[PDB]
């Protein structure tokens, strides 16, 4: 039940590189500085508002026909792989 | 079709024939199953004598026809759809560090009683080891059976690993690789991958003598129909993990669980550990007498568990923590259904 004080600021802050820039403002993202967690809900909102998961099977993305592709460099994943997903994410972005 | 025979109450009949190391042994079982709520009802006997190894070690092996599937699932029960034919089971259980279960099974109608004819072959067991020398306590624990199609062989695949509590504390592994084929060349249903939630309890039937284990247990399907924002929220947790409790390399920590309902003392209790991008696995325990006091390799060292018999509380000093030992850490204990407690995540410089 301890809490520690002053707690610290450990949020981490990203420049998306020029690629996932782009997919970002698709949506409606208009920063060029973003936390972490920014990231993953503006991409996310890409996903589903671009309809690239598989309708029956939802841990599926289907980005072959899509920049989502050419960003991570597949074409297709499963969310399923936190491992390989989180790497992809960071190859598109610089840690500030 | 074949779902139209498990309504309402089956009999079920098992039947095992054993040789485990050399030594030979039988079991015959007579009960009822009831798929509508995935529940067995089964009473077991050796009818050769006494066991060789423990029961907890035969229950996966002594008819998942019988685990419920709700409405949403019914396309994908294949155990139901290969009646009244039947299926083959093969399975090969791995103990590790220790010797290898090896089976062949026929689950099939005869006459309206669901029969269950078993080969088992034991090979590598230490003679004094937890298998051939009995330290696994009367108890099974709650798993997650992983179903997935096996279009080529027009069945099924399975991958699972049960937890056997040895009485020491520490946990026997069991991983269970598992196949299953049809009988008749009849139509069968091939499922999206999904997964069977088990739940059993061991007992004992007072007015029997012969060497017995009284089994109930639990069985339902899920795991089809999760959300890509689910999917994705986890992920995203995953990798923006800020923690509960937080420690620079090298510091200490001393987690509390207190327990209800249950008398601490009586039962032996232990640690898990679920890391990011891992798998839980066993941490520390210690019997239910309080003689011995288990730790896995990892820890061993620097972790150290207790109880408080009036305050009903189990602990863990954890000292000199590593980043490597950041995860979500629990309690565990077994009365006959296993039980769990609050997570406690653990952040770790």
């Amino acid at each position: 039940t301890t809490s520690q004080i002053p707690a610290s600021e450990q949020e981490t802050l990203v420049r998306p590189k020029p690629l996932l820039l782009k997919l970002l403002k698709s949506v409606g993202a208009q920063k060029d500085t973003y936390t972490m967690k920014e990231v993953l809900f503006y991409l996310g909102q890409y996903i589903m508002t671009k309809r690239l998961y598989d309708e029956k099977q939802q841990h599926i993305v289907y980005c072959s026909n899509d920049l989502l592709g050419d960003l991570f460099g597949v074409p297709s994943f499963s969310v399923k792989e936190h491992r390989k997903i989180y790497t992809m994410i960071y190859r598109n972005l610089v840690v500030v | 079709k074949g779902e139209e025979l498990f309504t309402g109450v089956v009999p079920i009949l098992v039947e095992l024939d054993g040789d485990v190391n050399g030594h030979k042994f039988s079991v015959r079982g007579e009960g009822e199953g009831d798929a509508t709520n995935g529940k067995l009802t089964l009473k077991f006997i050796c009818t050769t004598g006494k066991l060789p190894v423990p029961w907890p070690t035969l229950v996966t092996t002594l008819v998942q026809c019988f685990s419920r599937y709700p409405d949403h699932m019914k396309r994908h029960d294949f155990f139901k759809s290969a009646m009244p034919e039947g299926y083959v089971q093969e399975r090969t259980i791995s103990f590790k560090d220790d010797g290898t279960y090896k089976t062949r099974a026929e689950v099939k109608f005869e006459g309206d009683t669901l029969v269950n004819r078993i080969e088992l072959k034991g090979i590598d067991f230490k003679e004094d080891g937890n298998i051939l020398g009995h330290k696994l306590e009367y108890n099974f624990n709650s798993h997650n059976v992983y179903i997935t199609a096996d279009k080529q062989k027009n069945g099924i695949k399975a991958n699972f690993k049960i937890r056997h509590n040895v009485e020491d504390g520490s946990v026997q592994l069991a991983d269970h690789y598992q196949q299953n084929t049809p009988i008749g060349d009849g139509p069968v249903l091939l499922p999206d991958n999904h997964y069977l939630s088990t739940q059993s309890v061991l007992s004992k039937d007072p007015n029997e003598k012969r060497d017995h284990m009284v089994l109930l247990e639990f069985v339902t399907a899920a795991g089809i129909t999760t959300s890509f924002a689910e999917y994705w929220a986890l992920l995203s947790v995953q990798l923006v993990e800020s923690g509960g409790a937080l420690v620079q390399p090298g510091g200490s920590l001393r987690l509390s669980c207190a327990a209800s309902g249950f008398p601490v003392n009586r039962y032996s209790m232990r640690w898990y550990r679920q890391a990011p991008g891992k798998e839980r696995e066993w941490v520390a325990g210690m019997s239910s007498a309080g003689d011995r006091s288990s730790y896995e390799d990892s820890v061993k060292g620097r972790f150290t568990i207790s109880r408080d018999d009036a305050r009903n509380t189990v602990y863990l000093q954890m000292n000199s923590l590593k980043p490597e030992d950041t995860a979500v850490y629990y309690c565990n204990v077994n009365v006959g259904f296993e039980y769990w407690g609050q997570g406690t995540q653990v952040t770790v410089s």
